[PDB]
Formats: C-alpha cells, sequence, structure tokens
C-alpha cells in the first residue's frame, strides 16, 4: 500500500539518522548544540549511506 | 493489559536469557543448559522485581501537589 | 484517579525497558539465581536513573509537540 | 484485498530485508562512515538473508 | 552587541581571502 | 499482571506473530555475532563449512529451548485469565 | 494571492520513494524470500517497527485500551503484586497522579500529528505538512488579579544581592550568614531556573 | 490601641473612663490606654454613620 | 502509520540518549537531568541534519 | 528597635512611620525571601532551625501599620517582588538631593569616638 | 439539518481509525475522543463557478429583505459565518446523483 | 558632500587598519547577520524535575 | 517521620507545603514572556564555588573590622565590579540561542571572578 | 413595576433592523409575549383550577387603563391592608439614603456607597 | 527604550511602520494592545478618503468661483486645485496623526507591560 511504503521509508529515515548520529558520535550531554564539524560528519554520512543504497538498488535491479 | 504483552514480555525475557547462555559459547543442548536457562529465568524475574520497585518508588516518591496529611 | 489500559501497557512499557537495561548493565544474569549485594545496588541505582531519565524524556517529547502549537 | 496474507507476508519481507542490511550496514561501516565497501555490504546481506531464512520457520510462527 | 566567536562567521576573512596578492588591504 | 480484553483473537494472533518476527531478527544478528560471521574480514558471499556448522548448532539451541522457555516464563509470570 | 506558487508538489509518497535510504520496494523478490506460518489472516493487518515500539502502536490504534480504570482494578504489575504492597501501592498510584504519565487520547494524537509533522517537514521541507491556517496568538490575561500577578520584564538569569549587615546585635555579630567552610559571606546568588512560572503570592 | 475604620469614621467613645477614639480610614492611629481600677465600662459611637 | 513512525522517534531518542548519558551508572543529580535534555535536542538535530541532507544536499 | 519610632514621632498616627518600616523589611525580604525554607524558620528539621533575619522588622512594621494598610502594602510588596524589582534598580533621586555633611565620602572616619 | 446523503461506510484497515493528517477527519463510529467525533457523509457532484448580478436578466437580490435570485458566494459565505471565504467565493459543487 | 563625509569615512578607514594592522578578520561588535547566518534559538527548555529539600 | 502527634504531624506538613511553593506555580506559565535559557546547573555551582572563594579572601579582613561603616564600605566597593560583571552576564545569557552559549557566558563570569575580582579584591583589603 | 422592565421586550429589538429572520421569530412558541403574569402570593387549596389569578385589582379592566394619562402606581400606592408596626421591622428605603449631618464629612459625604 | 531629549532623532517613517507591523502581529504582545493598534487601523481610514473627496467637491466649486471662472487656463487651475490640495493634505495629515498617536499608546502599553522603561514600575 503507498501509506505502508510512505511509513516504512519514513522509518528508515529515522533509523539511518539514529545510525549516523551514533556513528559520528553527535550525541553528548555536555551542551546541545551540534558544532559544524559534527554536522559535516553527519551529512558525510548520509551520503555514505546514500552511495551504499544505490549501489544495492542497482544491483538488486540487475539481479 | 492485553495477556500478548506478557507474551511479548517473555519473548524479551527468552532474548537475554539466550544471550547469557550462548552468547559467547555455541555449544549442542543438554540438560545443563536447561538449568542454565532457568537460572537466568529466576535471576531475570528477580531483577525485573527490583526494577519495578524501585522506578515505582523513585516516581511515585516525587512530589505532584500540596501535602495533604488527612 | 482512573488509568486507562494503553497508559498501564505504557507504564508496563517502561518497566520492560528498564528492566532489559539493568540488567544488561549490571550484569544482573551472572548470578547462581538470586542477586547480590553489589547487583542490587547497581540495580536500585539503575532503576532510579531510568526514573529520572522517562520522566524527563517524556515531558521534553511533550514540550516539542507543544512547542509545534505555540 | 482477498491476499491479505500475501500483503502479510510481503510486509514481513520488506521489513526483514531493511533491517538486515542495516545491521549489515552497521556493523560494516568505518571511520564514523564515509568508508565502507559495497561488495562487502551485499555479501554480508546475502548471508544474513541466508540466516533468517534459516531461522524463519524456526521462530515466526503461530500457535 | 558582541557575537560569540562560536557564533561568528569570519565573513571579514573570507573577504580577504579572496582578495588579489598585491593588495593594499593585505598590505596593511 | 491486570489483564484486560483488548485485542481480538486474530488481532492477538497477529500481534504475537508479529513479536516472533522481531525475535527472529533479533536472534538472527544473535547467531551473526556468535558465528563470526560480521567481520570485515570476509571477502565471499557464501557461508564456509565451519560458519554453516556453526549456524546449525545455533539453530539447534533456538529449536530445544524456545517453547519451553516460554512455557516456562508463562508459568512463572502467572497472568490472571480475563474476564 | 499567497497560494500561486506555495505548494509546488502534492505527493509525499514520491519524494518519500526516490529520497528515503530503503531498498527498492518493487522488487519481487519480497513475495517469497521468506517462509513463516501466518495462520489465517481474515482482515487487513499493517505491521509497525522498532521491535519495541509496534504494541504501543498497536494498544494506541485499539479502542479497548481506552477503558478507564480503578486502581483497586488495576492493583497488579506483571511480576509483582500490589495489593499485599502498600507502600509500592501508594508509590504506583502518585505514578499513575502525574498527568506526563496518565494522558487522555486526545493529547497523545496532538502529540503524534505535531511529532509527524515536524519528521516531514524537517526531511521532505514539502510544506503541505504545516497548518493551513496562519495563526496570530496573543496572550489575554487578566491583570486585575492579586491572586496571579505576572512579572513584567523578567526575573534576570543571575542578581548578585548584598546580605544587609548589622540588622542584628543580639550577641554583637554583624553577619548573619556563614557558608560551609566557616566564612562569613557578604554577597548572595540568585538564579531563575524558570523563565515563565508565575511568582507565589 | 491601634485605632482604624473600614469604610467611614467612627468614635469609640467611652464615658466612664472619658475617652473617644476617632477610627479614621486609612489613619492606624496609636493611643495610649491605662484603666487604674477594675471597671466594667459602656460606651457608644459618637460619629455619625448611617 | 503516523503514530507509530512517532513512537519509534521518541523510543529511539530515549534508547540512545539514555545509553550516552547514563554510562558510568553513577546517580543522576539535576545536571544529569539537564545533559539528558542536551542529549535529546542533540537527536533531534542530528536527525534533522541528516533527513535533510538524504532528500536534498 | 531596628527603625526607630522617632523619625515620625510628632504625628500620632503612624503612616509615614508605616511605610517607611515595611519598605525596610521588604528590602530585608527581597534579600532573603526565597532561602526562608532551606536557611530559616520554615526548615523541616530543627537541626538547621535559624530565625528569619527580618522578624524584627516584620513585627516593627505589623505594629506600625493596620492590618488593612499591612495587606496594601503586601499586594505592592507582591507585585514587586514577582519582578524581583529591588529599589536599587531605579533609585536616583540621591543625584537630586543636597549635600549634607553624613554624604561625605568617607563615612567610617566622619564618627568622632569617645569613652 | 438533514440527511441529504447516508452516511460512508467505515474503512476495513484498522490503521484508517485515526485522525487524518491533512482533513483531521477520523473515520471511527465509536471515538474514544468524544470531541473529535464526526460522520463522514460522501457525495459527488460538479464544481461550477459562482454566479453575477444582471438585472436586465433578473438575477438581483435583496440581501435586506432576503429575497435571493443569483448565487452571491460572499454573501452566503459571511452570513453563514463561515471561516474560508475566498476558498467558498471560488466556486461551490452542485451536487448529482447517479441516475434517478 | 566630500565635506560632510570626510571625516567620518577617515575614522571607518582608520579602524578598518587598525584592526588589520592586529590582525583581527572576525567580524565587528554591531554585525547583524541576514536570516541564514543566524543560530535559531532553541525553544525545548525543560525545566529541572522539583523535589523536595532535605533541609 | 510517620510516627507522631497530631501537633507534630501538623508541624511537618506546614514545613512540606511552605517548601512546594515552586512545585504548584510551575504549571502557571505566562505565553507573552520573554524566555531565556537558563544557567547550567554546573555552571550555578562552579559560579557558587568562586563566590564562596571571594568570601574566603574577605573573611580575616571583615571579621577583624570592629566597624560596621568599613565592613559595608568593601561590600559596596566590591558590588560595583560583581555587579557590572554581572549585568553583562544577564545581556549575554538573556541573548542566548542554545546552552553552548549560555555555557560559555557563564564561564565568562566565573573566569572574571576567579581572575580579576580575587585582584580587585585584595588590593581593597591591603587599603583596609 | 413590571410594566418598567423593557428588557422584557429586547427579543423584539433584534428585528427592528434584522428582518431577515423575523418570519423565524414569529414561528415561536408564545411564552409571556405582550403579557403580564404575577406568580401566587396565597396557597390556595382549589384542586378544579390548575392556574389562579393573581392580577392586581386595579389593572383588570384595560379599558379604564388605556385612556388615563397616568402611570401604573395606582395599582401598587397602598392596595393592601397588611401593615406591620414593630420597630425593628423597618426596612427603610436603603440603608445609603442618608444624609451626613450639617457639617459634610468625608467618605460618609463623598461616597454614594455610604450616602 | 527609545531614546528622549531634545538632541534625539524623531520616529522615521520606517520605524513608525516596523513598530506598528511589530505590535499588530508579533507575540510578547497582550490581546489589548494589538486591539488598540487594529482600531487605530480601522478609524483612521476614514479620513484619507474624506480628505481627498472633500477637497475634490471644493475643487470643482472652486474651479467655476465668480472669479476663478474669468482666469486664463493656467491660473485658473493652479487656483481651483488649491482646495483640493489643501483638503487632501489635511485628511493624510489626520490619518496618520490619529493612526499613530493610537499606535505609540499601544507602545506605551506594551513597554511597561514589559518593564521596558526605567522609573517606571508597579
Ligand atoms: C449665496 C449666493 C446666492 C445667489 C446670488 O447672490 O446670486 C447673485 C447673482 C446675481 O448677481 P449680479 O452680480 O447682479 O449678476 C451677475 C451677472 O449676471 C454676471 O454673472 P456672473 O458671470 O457673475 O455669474 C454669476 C455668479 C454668481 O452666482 C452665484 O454665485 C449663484 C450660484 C448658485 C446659487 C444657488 O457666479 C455663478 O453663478 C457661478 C457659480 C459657480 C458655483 C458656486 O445671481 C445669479 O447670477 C443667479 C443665481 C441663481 C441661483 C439659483
Ligand atoms: C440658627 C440656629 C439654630 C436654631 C435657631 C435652632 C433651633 C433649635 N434647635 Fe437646633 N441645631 C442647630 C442650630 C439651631 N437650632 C445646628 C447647627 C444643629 C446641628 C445639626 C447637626 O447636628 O448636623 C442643630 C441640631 C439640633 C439638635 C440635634 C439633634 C441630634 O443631634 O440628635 C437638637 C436636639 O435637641 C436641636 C434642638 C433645637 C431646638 C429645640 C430648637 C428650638 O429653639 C427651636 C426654636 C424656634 C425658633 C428659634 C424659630 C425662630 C422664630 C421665628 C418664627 C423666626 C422668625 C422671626 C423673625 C423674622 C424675627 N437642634
Ligand atoms: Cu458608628
Ligand atoms: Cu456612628
Ligand atoms: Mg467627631
Amino acid at each position: 500500500d503507498k501509506r505502508k511504503i510512505q511509513h516504512e521509508g519514513i522509518i528508515a529515515l529515522i533509523n539511518y539518522s539514529t545510525l549516523c548520529a551514533q556513528k559520528c558520535d553527535v550525541l553528548k550531554g555536555h551542551d546541545d548544540k551540534i558544532t559544524d564539524t559534527e554536522e559535516q560528519c553527519l551529512r558525510v554520512c548520509a551520503e555514505k549511506i546514500r552511495q551504499t543504497f544505490e549501489f544495492t538498488n542497482d544491483i538488486y535491479l540487475k539481479n | 493489559m492485553d495477556p500478548v504483552l506478557g507474551d511479548v514480555i517473555a519473548t524479551r525475557i527468552y532474548k537475554a536469557c539466550f544471550k547469557h547462555v550462548y552468547g559467547k559459547n555455541m555449544k549442542a543442548y543438554s540438560e545443563k543448559d536447561e538449568a542454565k536457562f532457568d537460572q537466568c529465568l529466576t535471576s531475570y524475574v528477580e531483577s525485573y522485581k527490583s526494577v519495578t520497585n524501585h522506578f515505582i518508588t523513585y516516581l511515585g516518591q516525587l512530589p505532584k501537589k500540596g501535602l495533604s496529611l488527612d | 484517579t482512573e488509568v486507562s489500559n494503553h497508559n498501564y501497557t505504557q507504564a508496563v512499557a517502561y518497566l520492560n525497558r528498564a528492566t532489559s537495561s539493568c540488567v544488561k548493565k549490571c550484569d544482573s544474569l551472572n548470578n547462581n539465581g538470586s542477586l547480590s549485594s553489589k547487583q542490587e545496588s547497581c540495580l536500585k541505582t539503575c532503576a532510579e536513573n531510568h526514573a529520572i531519565a522517562t520522566k524527563i524524556h517524556a515531558e521534553y517529547i511533550r514540550k516539542l509537540a507543544e512547542s509545534k502549537y505555540l | 484485498e482477498d491476499n491479505y496474507a500475501a500483503d502479510v507476508q510481503r510486509q514481513f519481507n520488506r521489513t526483514a530485508f531493511d533491517s538486515l542490511y542495516k545491521i549489515c550496514y552497521n556493523s560494516l561501516v568505518q571511520k564514523n562512515g564515509s568508508t565502507i565497501d559495497f561488495q562487502k555490504q551485499i555479501d554480508c546481506h546475502q548471508r544474513l538473508i541466508q540466516v533468517f531464512a534459516k531461522i524463519a520457520p524456526i521462530v515466526v510462527k503461530v500457535e | 552587541e558582541m557575537i560569540l566567536p562560536h557564533n561568528n562567521r569570519q565573513l571579514a576573512r573570507q573577504y580577504f581571502d579572496s582578495l588579489p596578492e598585491n593588495d593594499i588591504n593585505r598590505k596593511y | 499482571m491486570s489483564t484486560r480484553k483488548i485485542f481480538d483473537s486474530e488481532e492477538q494472533s497477529f500481534i504475537r506473530l508479529v513479536d516472533k518476527f522481531y525475535l527472529g531478527l533479533s536472534l538472527t544478528k544473535l547467531c551473526a555475532q556468535s558465528c563470526n560471521l560480521l567481520r570485515n574480514d570476509i571477502s565471499g558471499s557464501a557461508l564456509t563449512q565451519k560458519e554453516k556448522d556453526c549456524l546449525s548448532i545455533c539453530y539447534n539451541n533456538i529449536e530445544k529451548t524456545q517453547s519451553a522457555f516460554y512455557a516456562k516464563v508463562k508459568t512463572t509470570m502467572n497472568l490472571p485469565a480475563v474476564e | 494571492l499567497s497560494l500561486i506558487n506555495q505548494y509546488k508538489s502534492l505527493n509525499l509518497s514520491s519524494s518519500i520513494k526516490h529520497n528515503a535510504p530503503f531498498i527498492n520496494r518493487d522488487l519481487y523478490v519480497f513475495d517469497d524470500l521468506f517462509s513463516y506460518n501466518l495462520g489465517d489472516i481474515t482482515t487487513k493487518k499493517s505491521l509497525f517497527n522498532d521491535k519495541n515500539s509496534f504494541l504501543t502502536s498497536y494498544s494506541y490504534l485499539n479502542n479497548n485500551s481506552w477503558n478507564n480504570n480503578e486502581f483497586d482494578l488495576i492493583d497488579n504489575l506483571p511480576f509483582t503484586t500490589l495489593f499485599d504492597n502498600n507502600d509500592l501501592f501508594n508509590n504506583y498510584k502518585s505514578f499513575f497522579q502525574d498527568s506526563i504519565f496518565n494522558s487522555p487520547k486526545k493529547q497523545l494524537s496532538s502529540d503524534s500529528k505535531q511529532l509527524f509533522k515536524h519528521i516531514i517537514y524537517r526531511s521532505i521541507k514539502n510544506n503541505i505538512i504545516q497548518d493551513y491556517t496562519k495563526l496570530v496568538k496573543h496572550e489575554d490575561f487578566d491583570e486585575y488579579s492579586r491572586w496571579i500577578k505576572r512579572s513584567p520584564g523578567e526575573v534576570l538569569p543571575l542578581r548578585i544581592i548584598k546580605y544587609p549587615l548589622g540588622l542584628e546585635t543580639i550577641h554583637n555579630n554583624i553577619f548573619e550568614n556563614t557558608n560551609n567552610e566557616g566564612n562569613v559571606e557578604l554577597f548572595r546568588l540568585r538564579f531563575n531556573s524558570n523563565s515563565s512560572k508565575m511568582q507565589h503570592k | 490601641l491601634i485605632t482604624n475604620s473600614y469604610d467611614i469614621v467612627h468614635s469609640w467613645f467611652i464615658p466612664g473612663l472619658g475617652i473617644k477614639l476617632d477610627c479614621v480610614p486609612g489613619r492606624s492611629t496609636h493611643h495610649t490606654f491605662f484603666i487604674d481600677n477594675v471597671g466594667f465600662y459602656y460606651g457608644q459611637c459618637a460619629e455619625i454613620c448611617g | 502509520m503516523e503514530q507509530n513512525t512517532t513512537q519509534v522517534f521518541s523510543d529511539l531518542a530515549y534508547k540512545v540518549c539514555f545509553k550516552v548519558i547514563n554510562d558510568k551508572n553513577k546517580p543522576f543529580v539535576l545536571h544529569d537531568e539537564q545533559r539528558l535534555a542536551n542529549c535529546l535536542t542533540r537527536y533531534v538535530e542530528a536527525f534533522n541534519v541528516t533527513s535533510e541532507y538524504f532528500f536534498r544536499e | 528597635t531596628v527603625v526607630p519610632t522617632q523619625t515620625f514621632y510628632q504625628m500620632q498616627d503612624y503612616y509615614m512611620l508605616c511605610g517607611l518600616r515595611f519598605e525596610r523589611w521588604f528590602r530585608c525580604d527581597l534579600v532573603y525571601h526565597d532561602q526562608r525554607h532551606t536557611k530559616f524558620d520554615q526548615v523541616k528539621n530543627q537541626k538547621n532551625y535559624k530565625t528569619y533575619p527580618c522578624y524584627r522588622e516584620y513585627y516593627e512594621a505589623q505594629y506600625a501599620c493596620q492590618d488593612d494598610m499591612f495587606d496594601f502594602l503586601m499586594e505592592l510588596a507582591y507585585a514587586r517582588r514577582a519582578a524581583d524589582n529591588f529599589e536599587s534598580d531605579f533609585a536616583s533621586h540621591e543625584l537630586t538631593t543636597l549635600p549634607t555633611f553624613y554624604d561625605t565620602p568617607k563615612a567610617a572616619e566622619r564618627k568622632t569616638y569617645t569613652y | 439539518g438533514g440527511e441529504v446523503c447516508p452516511p460512508m461506510d467505515a474503512p476495513t484497515d484498522s490503521t484508517l481509525f485515526v485522525n487524518d493528517t491533512f482533513t483531521g477527519f477520523n473515520p471511527d463510529p465509536a471515538n474514544p475522543e468524544d470531541t473529535e467525533q464526526v460522520t463522514l457523509t460522501e457525495i459527488t457532484g460538479i464544481v461550477r463557478r459562482g454566479e453575477q448580478q444582471d438585472i436586465l436578466a433578473r438575477r438581483r437580490n435583496w440581501n435586506k429583505e432576503g429575497i435571493y435570485n443569483w448565487v452571491d458566494l460572499d454573501y452566503m459565505g459571511k452570513i453563514f459565518r463561515l471561516f474560508n471565504l475566498d476558498a467558498i467565493n471560488t466556486a461551490y459543487i452542485e451536487r448529482v446523483v447517479p441516475s434517478f | 558632500l566630500n565635506q560632510k563625509y570626510y571625516t567620518h569615512m577617515e575614522h571607518l578607514w582608520t579602524v578598518h587598519v587598525n584592526r588589520l594592522n592586529q590582525k583581527i578578520l572576525e567580524d565587528p561588535l554591531y554585525t547583524f547577520y541576514p536570516q541564514e547566518l543566524n543560530v535559531p534559538k532553541h525553544n525545548i527548555i525543560v525545566p529541572t524535575i522539583f523535589r523536595d529539600t532535605p533541609q | 517521620v510517620e510516627e507522631m502527634d497530631t501537633i507534630q504531624k501538623m508541624n511537618y506538613e506546614a514545613t512540606v507545603n511552605m517548601g512546594r511553593q515552586d512545585l504548584i506555580t510551575r504549571e502557571y506559565t505566562f505565553y507573552s514572556d520573554y524566555e531565556f535559557i537558563p544557567i547550567q546547573e554546573d555552571r550555578k555551582q562552579q559560579m557558587e564555588d568562586a563566590l564562596n572563594n571571594l568570601h574566603k579572601i574577605i573573611h580575616p579582613t571583615v571579621t577583624q573590622l570592629k566597624k560596621k561603616a568599613n565592613v559595608q564600605e568593601i561590600q559596596d566597593r566590591v558590588f560595583r565590579k560583581l555587579q557590572g560583571w554581572e549585568g553583562e552576564l544577564n545581556t549575554c545569557v538573556f541573548s542566548a540561542k542554545n546552552v553552548r552559549d549560555s555555557n560559555f557566558c557563564a564561564d565568562r563570569f566565573t573566569n572574571r571572578i576567579n581572575t580579576e575580582g580575587v585582584e580587585f579584591v585584595k588590593q581593597i583589603l591591603r587599603e583596609y | 413595576f413590571p410594566f418598567l422592565e423593557k428588557m422584557k421586550y429586547n427579543q423584539y429589538k433584534e428585528y427592528k433592523n434584522d428582518y431577515l429572520f423575523y418570519l423565524d421569530f414569529l414561528k415561536k412558541e408564545i411564552t409571556d409575549d405582550h403579557s403580564f403574569f404575577w406568580k401566587a402570593r396565597k396557597v390556595i387549596k382549589l384542586p378544579q383550577y390548575s392556574v389562579f389569578s393573581f392580577v392586581p385589582l386595579k389593572l383588570m379592566m384595560w379599558k379604564t387603563m388605556i385612556n388615563y394619562p397616568e402611570s401604573f402606581w395606582y395599582a401598587a400606592s397602598r392596595v393592601v391592608q397588611s401593615r406591620r408596626k414593630k420597630v425593628f421591622v423597618t426596612k427603610c428605603s436603603a440603608r445609603t439614603l442618608t444624609t451626613a449631618g450639617w457639617t459634610f464629612i468625608t467618605p460618609f459625604s463623598s461616597n454614594i456607597k455610604y450616602t | 527604550m527609545e531614546p528622549f531629549g531634545t538632541d534625539e532623532r524623531n520616529w522615521t517613517h520606517e520605524e513608525k511602520d516596523i513598530i506598528t507591523r511589530f505590535l499588530k502581529y508579533d507575540k510578547h504582545v497582550n490581546l489589548k494592545t494589538a486591539e488598540m493598534v487594529y482600531s487605530a487601523e480601522v478609524e483612521s481610514a476614514y479620513f484619507g478618503k474624506a480628505g481627498a473627496l472633500a477637497g475634490g467637491v471644493i475643487s470643482a466649486l472652486f474651479f467655476n468661483f465668480p472669479i476663478v471662472r474669468n482666469l486664463p487656463i493656467i491660473r485658473r487651475s493652479v487656483i481651483g486645485v488649491l482646495p483640493f490640495l489643501y483638503c487632501y493634505t489635511w485628511g493624510k495629515n489626520t490619518q496618520e496623526e490619529l493612526r499613530w498617536l493610537k499606535t505609540f499608546a499601544a507602545y506605551q502599553r506594551f513597554v511597561v507591560y514589559h518593564g521596558q522603561h526605567c522609573k517606571l514600575w508597579v
């Protein structure tokens, strides 16, 4: 269903945002502001996730 | 609380107990593993009781309005 | 005075997550069927921390949702 | 329509697929993102698919 | 009012870096 | 332990199947970790003989004690019947 | 006049499918990839995620989860009995006397709506998840009440207060206050932790 | 005696003691009061009030 | 379902933030509550950044 | 006596004296109002019990004022304590007051002490 | 307050019994939130534009007397204290039954 | 026009040269960035849990 | 704390209730107020530690002075510097956007107290 | 005094300018429109009669009332024999309808609340 | 908040407009102040139109006045349009003055509401 597909897409967004936040060590308690270095790390993590998913989609469409 | 939630609880317990038995040594099955599973079940039940007691106690001792003491 | 079934289930879910996290943190399953004094102290501390964190997390989520209104 | 069981099975397959892929990505990604091998990701995903295919009849069942 | 150093965007520095090498501002 | 009639029979069965599905995913991750499947040294897309044997041991262990442990937890928790 | 080019796209589904970090959903492998015993499914069943939050959403959907219960009815916990433990029973009642742990369905629905609005707008920026109305909000406060008074300006984050000296001559001591180190205090720091609450009468 | 009045001016008038204290609104008037005998004295209001 | 999406969001927020904050298993203080709030804010902002990059740069 | 009655003693009616005493008590209270339940009379245990520093000024103000005027002044005190309005935040009239011998910069050395 | 059309049938998807994201309607016959209980009727019609005054065509309305001869969507929206006056003035839907 | 702004511009240029000589490439005090360069204010402020004072 | 007579129970209830005025009034918030990010608890403790360090230096001098006028003069001289620094801190904390900015301002204020405040206090006390 | 209250007819004032729903107003149940009903001032034990008329005896015939150019106070002025001669039952006109002596004393004189 | 004194700059048109749109739409402003600014906007608008229209009518009459009607076209036009210019200026000035006086009253109410004036407290 279209609603189910949208739900899965948003859940995937949440899961991989959490994964990038954990991998970049963004979550800290000393202050609530994410520095520009951490924002760059998060964006690079998101870019790598996007590239990996493009590769996987192409491979599975070929197969 | 629907009974299925209890079933859900069981699942978590099983998962935890599994990690305590075969988490490191992936051996075969015997009565020793059954005894270890029963030990883990009892430990998890006691830990759940303790956590429930302390959680509810702390969240109920937080003041929320004027003291009555009728 | 009146608690919904959903709110009771949410309380049970709070207890479930607190119990799982305190079992993992305090190694409460590494026993002979009964908890140790050190394990009991660690479970008490972890349960109190979970109570505080649950209160703060619920307040933060409600304040975010309400800030959408404001 | 009448394929309610088929729809539920399709949802289960999609969710398991995505969860296994996320597990492999979390396990394989290195250096706060920006470093992962696409072929290694695909191989891990296939191996985890085989493992879950063996596990699903054992665990995922009714009654 | 003062802008905090972490919230300070060095726009003056950005323009300074874009200047030619033989520039009066670089001489200053 | 306070039990109520909330979900229907089919809905209860589906929720049980859903938690079994997520338990299956968790056990998939568990057997993968315990059999050294998740490593960067792997350069192939197939399971080796040792990995297959360890996975078979994991499946056997899951098979032997799942129902028994669920029954034991159900007896220990002792949820009162819904009326 | 304001709607001329405000809403470019209306389909969230297309943007989700072409941009979300998930594998393509049209693959034919999702039909018989794995084998499960699903019993009989005579109704459209939907799956919920996170392996811990599915039951909360399943209970939220159901209408029988909103039947109010008295504590004497729900006087039990999954591994603990509360009818024989009076202290824990009272703490349990106090726990459920918090408005943040005992909310009506309307509060949870509003919170879920606003959180989903936040998620969609921060992810897609599609501008259709926001409220269509433009709300102008003004505070109407009854200033003619002596029981509650607001704070003109604010109670500032920090105030340094001089301790008065010589107000007491009972034993020829002009320092009313002394800290734990034993040193007499001349100044005090007062903080305003909550910037919006009223000041008690 | 701190004499005051809620609404209008009254007069606490004790004839036996020969004293009269004017209770005036907004005026907290301090009077000294000394009675040098055991006595039950009646009195009235000596300012027109209604 | 949208409520399920928000429930997953909130539960993941609490899980990750409490794992980070409660690291030494010491009893909490008031500043520990404030640090948990800071970690939750960082989680929300990290989600904003990552999702915004995912859809377009 | 902290605030003397002799400041306004020619007047039998104590209204300016009432205002003066209440103002002094309100200054003292603005210093100590939020520490009362932790360091002063309103502590839970008598171990940490201490008399509130403004007790004498409070009783003097109560003596000088009737309950009606005291209620008016308490309404003003609430209005000024909600906003945390210390009088020193607004006071400037000392710049438009005639100089006096008591206004010397060396206030401690102005007094001559003698046995 | 008559019944123009029979109320719409309840959906067969249990996840559709929540308030809609955009319309805000809950298709729940027994809604736990009493203040959010709505009954939805589904109509089909044709979009038509509003009318204008043409005195020579004998389409003139006296608002004060209550005599109306042409569809003045602006006045109709104002008199009924409706909210989206512009989206009311733009057009209106003429209900069309299928065959009879 | 030159008479009005000659001294004002001399002071501005002198300040510019002084802060370049001191190698100050940071923005001056009264610099008000546009909307995109500003820091959004964090709305979500959660007050700490109220607890009774032991003393 | 349970076992006590009626009078003791009433006194305990009174003492408890006199401390929950902050609890009761936290629900009544105003929409039109200008909110600010408050000073964090650790920064509050650091500022109070700096104040206690200042009080450590002044204690022997003020306790060895037998004139109230001298002690009041010492209090006034320090208070002007402290009030200027407090005004700077209040401005920079009210105009703060995140907790990082509030922490920066509180750290600047504490560093001013611990660096220049002690020097100024020592000079004053040497004068006295 | 029932003839004085013009709030009774306020519902008619709405449609003096808004004719639109005047016809809808006219199709309404008649309860007290252009009529005065006086509630029972006496206990009457007559089960045969459901409703009793307590109209004043000097207002029963409108033929005499319509052409008389005077207010309806003639129906209220000394029409009962019930007198009560008790010094303590004097319900005066109003407690505030007094004077403050030939020396106008304040705030007694300068306030409508008291005079 | 505004500087006070003889040497200070008077409120410019841009400042008045910005303050008006601040008081009308911003939060931190009570409902009464915003309603004051709204009532200022509603009632002031009549005077500009009224002045312009009265000036137009008077100028139409003045273009045919006993001496104006016999003037050359340039002088006749100038003398005829003088009443229109005067009344149009009167209408615009009255509208601006009424609106700004009420808006400045609302601004004073806002300043006292948030305690943003020294030497003013309850
Ligand atoms: C002009 C001054 C004047 C006069 C003449 C009178 C006349 C009288 N007064 Fe009056 N009285 C006052 C001045 C006066 N009074 C005042 C100021 C008050 C205060 C009011 C208040 O308290 O606020 C007062 C109040 C007052 C009270 C107060 C009631 C109360 O306090 O409870 C009483 C009661 O005993 C009283 C008694 C009398 C009596 C018995 C007479 C009798 O002597 C009456 C005698 C009658 C005459 C004197 C008539 C004169 C004869 C003529 C026909 C004149 C025409 C002749 C020629 C043209 C030459 N008076
Ligand atoms: Cu009297
Ligand atoms: Cu009297
Ligand atoms: Mg008198």
